[PDB]
């Protein structure tokens, strides 16, 4: 993935994670828990589903045509009917080795994205707060409590509240 | 005193393997598939009017072999033509068998039209021990075997015009003695001549007499042929020996009938996509199955198996 | 004591729905078509040489019926014939018309070479009241109907080098009488016949008697056929009835010339894109005027419209 | 769009900017003003044009073909002749479909990618004296008034001058 | 105290120009060539079974044109016709010539199983000037050409069954003889005939005398047909003049086999891909020598370059 | 480039690197160095060569097929028997285009791509100590002698042991 968070500054995946395709884990006074981000993950299925759609619901009828197997053997005009469909053939299994190639590769990219755009966002919000570890995680350096991860993880974390508990541990 | 949020994505035991712009293979959580490889096997029965052939060839019925009495005047949306169907009838050979096939494949109705023609001087109905029509001989029956009357064979000469405002499709044939003692024998005069035509075309195909490998015991030949006459036109007849006159016409329709050539059942379902081997499902891009199809089909394409990632890149999990 | 910068994009009040790989509805801020789907209704007389057949078949011309010698010679980048176009001359019927009207549109010329005829024993100039000149009767100018000569008609046979540095167009025919009486009374023997070779091919044809519909009062026809005689090689014509000879040959060229069957009205301005349509402007990438189309154009395509995207993601404000 | 600026962090567009893509916005001590940021503009429209001539300013001559129309029916010769431009369309067709999708989907990214191209130059520029409010706009902490401002837009911003300044607004 | 790491990407002196979706022109480090723009000037002997025509053409080979005879029962993956090949044997005319070269190139192989037709009351192996077989006359080693025998031609009827569990190829001709002379002459009937039938087709001819330019100083022809009889079917002759009988059949099969016209000299090397331009490298997806090609080939294109880039773009240091 | 390291942000390359696509530049006290990444220019490499083997380990057989110039004028049959052909070769050309400009496109962005995860990769090894330059430099704010630097290519370093020295010299 271009943006190198899936497979990447990420170490592994979450097996454990049934609810959704992006999710927080967190680990406060409180413990440990997890919890799934709605908004990221049915950002990247509605794209996917979206994509899938354009492939799938397509097709179009073709009736009377041009023999395609033939009992005997007529020479120059049977050649030509052969040539011909062969060439068709070969032709769209071209357009559909590339299409999956092409719509898979864009397939990746994106759900690494989505996935890096989700770490942004949530750097963004603990603004002076946290540190990025590198690994994905980060080291909020405040006491949060499972109310506080939960206001980060709906996005109404107020990172005022804790500036200066924080500004100290941290330059301290 | 400090805490640790840290974000992550899933991961499935057994992905699927995909292939990418940098690699035929690589694994992501799931992936759909565009290339239908199988078929129910039989052909269903109806988006599309199926006419199932049995033991007849659309052109055997066309013209009207004995035991394609059946298809008379049947109509379809795609006719079968089976494999082990067979001819019973008079020995014979028609010049361009395929496209006359196809017109009246893409045609998709027999609906024959008795006309009243004129055959004065001429014995009619002639007929076959090699197209038995029940104990009797018999012939096709959209065609009419003319023959020497009373020591004679007059320079028949007939008429018929298209007041319609529809195209009429004339099928009509030649006789190709087997001795020139059967020639003179049938139509008195050692040779003949047929010539159909309209104020557009013109054909005129002379007997050539001679012996044939026996079919049904009958070492002759049946040369048959056709004619189209647009509103405003009429046909006329001229021949003095060895005509196998017209009985009428076939009203041409366009549509989008055609034919195939399978031998799978047909059975009671509702299937858009029809294919030799069988229905199959236009839920999907490419088809594997086969090339030759009828109906809202998935493209064809030679890859049995083509995998849309339709899920993130699996990374196990330790 | 503090300031705040933000940075952002435009948007603008109606924007452009465009399909992307991840939906088929998606407004940008703008776009362009490239799809051609207009026309103005007129042919532009150039760049391309176009010639107005009005009412006459590039065959007629080429064989020379009267109301088309008009035509005599012409040349052309794209003949164009019309709906309304009719024939008056002696009736005919050439096999693989197609074919003939083919490679004479892609020549883009009609020039005639009289050559010096032969025809010793035999009344020229033959002449029909279906085929008026004028008040007399006449018949295609570039073709010499040969009858009998006091009671007789010649086993003719003449010889024509091709001594240039082109390959030659000869075209002539055969005449079917109506009747044996005809027949008889016009070429003197029982069976004509007609053959006319050249050290790499050679076609014989076999005249046909019988009675055909009237045109323009005429039973009888003229099949036409065509040679092409290589340089180094000659024509021979034998025949000893029924024979429409020729009068010279054409000369072939090959080039970017072709033939456009349109009622589109010629006017004066400059298209490099002809279309049974009229004319149609190739700045942009596909067209759904007419898959029929002469000289530099878009590609046919079964949209009648589709965006390029030239501008970001429009978003409005709430 | 993979980046996830225009229709992302960035909550709307600016119907107010005519004369340019992208540009600041601003609210200093001396009110708030705006202007469009050519560079990054043109660097857009650049590539996004040449993207379009190399779609318009082709297409190939093509003469005597086949016939395409037909007044009587034929059989096996014609099919051919239908079979053969019908498959040649919808090949086209189909080659014309997914290139706009392709591109469009592109040039889409194209300018997300732009735009956040110009928020990463910037933000480097402002160094340790602003913050990522998580809106697209820095809170530039110390007093910069329209020619502070005007410096930042065409890049010559001495971060030096006003490191003091504000890092004591940020830490304290 | 402070310390100064920077990262960098490298970059090259010469690059490489590369079309991209946004630039026709920009420039990478590294890229390689798609299109197969060059040959060797020959065709490689392997893997390919190839086979020089050298003066011959397939079809004269086929025949048995004197010095062809060399060719008998050759075998060919490829079998290759050269500019300068000629025919010396009696002048002959093949309708559908297209057709039979190219149903016996893709059989490719000319193995020829005599059988022992028998024709009573006729003379046999006759020949001709035009067709010199060393200083004394001759004719195509596959033909048997059949005069009258003690004044008189028989109706000649000869049946040959194909118990085989394979096709045959029979070809057989008929003669155009030059004036009535020479017919009644050679086969005493001033009117030929030629039937060649089986259960499932039937051809018939009709000689067609007249004069045509002299070949080998022959003005007559003979036209060239072929006939091929499944297996349980029956081959049956019926002619009373002008036949130019078979003496046996050429085996058919099915493969790979192919032909093609070129001059370049045969060498020994390896080649999957020939062109008529000789050998080239199929390593490349794209290749700018010949849309004529045979065996394992990159398609043809238009553009005779195209640079897949294969490094990051190039930016150099002023 | 989309991500704009490359002719980006990263004014230009290195002529002298003739041992990777990617590597570092340093100045301590004990002087100037240069090394490479070979992680990085190693999967930068893997995924262009994967993309050029997809395309060019591909070709099919075709034997007999159908004629393609003619001796001789015949009409109908032989006009049909070119456009076929001429329509085949232009849909090739097509796709052979197509082809390149796509994967050139993706060649070149992928490079960008990994130039800046190794930029990304480093800037959260540095946490607290380094920042970021805008020209593709980190200064590290803390004496970092060669036995350091190294530490850092290859990402072993430990903020830790240099975060109070670092902080130190970055807010006074
Ligand atoms: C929309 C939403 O979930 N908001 C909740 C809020 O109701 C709650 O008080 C706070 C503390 O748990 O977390 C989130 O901010
Ligand atoms: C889009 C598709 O067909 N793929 C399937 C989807 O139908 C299903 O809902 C999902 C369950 O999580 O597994 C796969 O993603
Ligand atoms: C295949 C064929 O036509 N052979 C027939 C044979 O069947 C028949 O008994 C005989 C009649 O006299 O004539 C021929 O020999
Ligand atoms: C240019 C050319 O081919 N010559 C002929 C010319 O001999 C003849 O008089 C005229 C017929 O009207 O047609 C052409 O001009
Ligand atoms: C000479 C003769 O009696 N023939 C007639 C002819 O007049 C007419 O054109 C045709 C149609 O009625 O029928 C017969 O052919
Ligand atoms: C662009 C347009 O006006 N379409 C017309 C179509 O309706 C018409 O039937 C056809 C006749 O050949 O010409 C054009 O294709
Ligand atoms: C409405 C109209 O006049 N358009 C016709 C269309 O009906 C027809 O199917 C087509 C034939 O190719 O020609 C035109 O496009
Ligand atoms: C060329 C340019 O735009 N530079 C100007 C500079 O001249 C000016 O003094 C400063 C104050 O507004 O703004 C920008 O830095
Ligand atoms: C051998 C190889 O693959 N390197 C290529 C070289 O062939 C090519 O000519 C050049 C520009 O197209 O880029 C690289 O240097
Ligand atoms: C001309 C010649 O050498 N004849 C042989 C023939 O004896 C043999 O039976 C046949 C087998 O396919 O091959 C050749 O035709
Ligand atoms: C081209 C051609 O066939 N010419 C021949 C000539 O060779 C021969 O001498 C003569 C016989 O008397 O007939 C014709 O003139
Ligand atoms: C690839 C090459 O050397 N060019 C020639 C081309 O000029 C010529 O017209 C053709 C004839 O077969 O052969 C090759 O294609
Ligand atoms: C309407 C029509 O033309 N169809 C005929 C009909 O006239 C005739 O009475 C009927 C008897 O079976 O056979 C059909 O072929
Ligand atoms: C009247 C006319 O236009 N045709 C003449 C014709 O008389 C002359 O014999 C011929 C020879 O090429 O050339 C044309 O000039
Ligand atoms: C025998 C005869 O009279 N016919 C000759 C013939 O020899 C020759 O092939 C032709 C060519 O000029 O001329 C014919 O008239
Ligand atoms: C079908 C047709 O053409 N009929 C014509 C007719 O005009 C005329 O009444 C008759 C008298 O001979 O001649 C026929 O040829
Ligand atoms: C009206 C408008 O703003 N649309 C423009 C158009 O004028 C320009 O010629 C075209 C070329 O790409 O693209 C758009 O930006
Ligand atoms: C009248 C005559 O003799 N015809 C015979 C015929 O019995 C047989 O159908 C054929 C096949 O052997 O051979 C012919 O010669
Ligand atoms: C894990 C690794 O090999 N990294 C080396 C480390 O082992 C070494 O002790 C140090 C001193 O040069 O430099 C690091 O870059
Ligand atoms: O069926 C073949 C046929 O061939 C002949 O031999 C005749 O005697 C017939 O009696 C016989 O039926
Ligand atoms: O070559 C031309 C041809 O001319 C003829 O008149 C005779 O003399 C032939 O023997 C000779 O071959
Ligand atoms: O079209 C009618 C036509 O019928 C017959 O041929 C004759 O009676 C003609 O005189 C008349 O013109």
């Amino acid at each position: 993935g271009l943006f190198g968070a899936i497979a990447g500054f990420i170490e592994n995946g979450w097996e454990g994670m049934i609810d959704g395709w992006y999710g927080f884990r967190h680990q406060n006074s409180e413990g440990t828990g997890q919890a799934a981000d709605l908004k990221s993950t049915q950002a990247a299925i509605d794209q996917i589903n979206r994509k899938l759609n354009r492939v799938i619901e397509k097709t179009n009828e073709k009736f009377h045509q041009i023999e395609k197997e033939f009992s005997e053997v007529e020479g120059r005009i049977q050649d030509l009917e052969k040539y011909v469909e062969d060439t068709k053939i070969d032709l769209w299994s071209y357009n559909a080795e590339l299409l999956v190639a092409l719509e898979n590769q864009h397939t990746i990219d994106l759900a690494d994205s989505e996935m890096n755009k989700l770490f942004e966002k949530t750097r963004r919000q603990l603004r002076e707060n946290a540190e990025d570890m590198g690994n994905g995680c980060f080291k909020i350096y405040h006491k949060c409590d499972n109310a506080c991860i939960e206001s980060i993880r709906n996005g109404t974390y107020d990172h005022d509240i804790y500036r200066d508990e924080a500004l100290n541990n941290r330059f301290q | 005193s400090t805490a640790t949020l840290c974000l992550g994505h899933h991961a499935v035991p057994n992905g699927t393997i995909v292939k990418t712009i940098t690699d035929d293979q690589i694994e992501v959580t799931n992936a759909t598939e565009l290339v239908q490889s199988s078929s129910t096997g039989k052909i269903c029965n109806n988006p599309h009017r199926i006419l199932d052939g049995r033991a007849c060839t659309l052109i055997d019925a066309l013209l009207g072999d004995p035991h394609c009495d059946v298809f008379q005047n049947e109509t379809w949306d795609l006719f079968v033509e089976r494999s082990n169907a067979f001819s019973n009838c008079y020995p014979y050979d028609i010049p361009d068998y395929a496209s006359l096939r196809s017109l009246v494949a893409s045609s998709g109705t027999l609906e024959f039209i008795t006309e009243g023609f004129t055959w004065t001087g001429v014995t009619q109905n002639g007929g076959s021990s090699a197209c038995k029509r029940g104990p009797a001989n018999g012939f096709f029956s959209r065609l009419n075997w003319l023959t020497k009357s009373e020591s004679a064979y007059p320079v028949l000469n007939v008429t018929m015009p298209n007041n319609d405002n529809f195209d009429k499709l004339y099928i009509w044939g030649v006789h190709h003695p087997s001795t020139n003692q059967e020639q003179t024998n049938l139509y008195v005069q050692a040779s003949g001549r047929v010539t159909v035509s309209t104020r557009r075309s013109q054909q005129t195909i002379i007997p050539n007499i001679g012996s044939r490998p026996w079919v049904r015991g009958q070492p002759g030949r049946i040369s048959i042929y056709w004619t189209i006459v647009k509103p405003g036109d009429v046909l006329v007849i001229n021949s003095n020996g060895n005509l196998i006159a017209p009985r009428g016409y076939f009203k041409m329709r366009t549509g989008k009938s055609s034919i195939m050539r399978s031998d799978a059942p047909i059975d009671t379902c509702i299937s858009e996509c029809i294919t030799p081997n069988g229905s199959i499902p236009n839920d999907k891009p490419f088809q594997n199955v086969n090339k030759i199809t009828y109906g809202a089909c998935p493209k064809y394409v030679k890859q049995n198996t083509l995998k849309l990632a339709t899920g993130m890149r699996n990374v196990p999990e330790k």
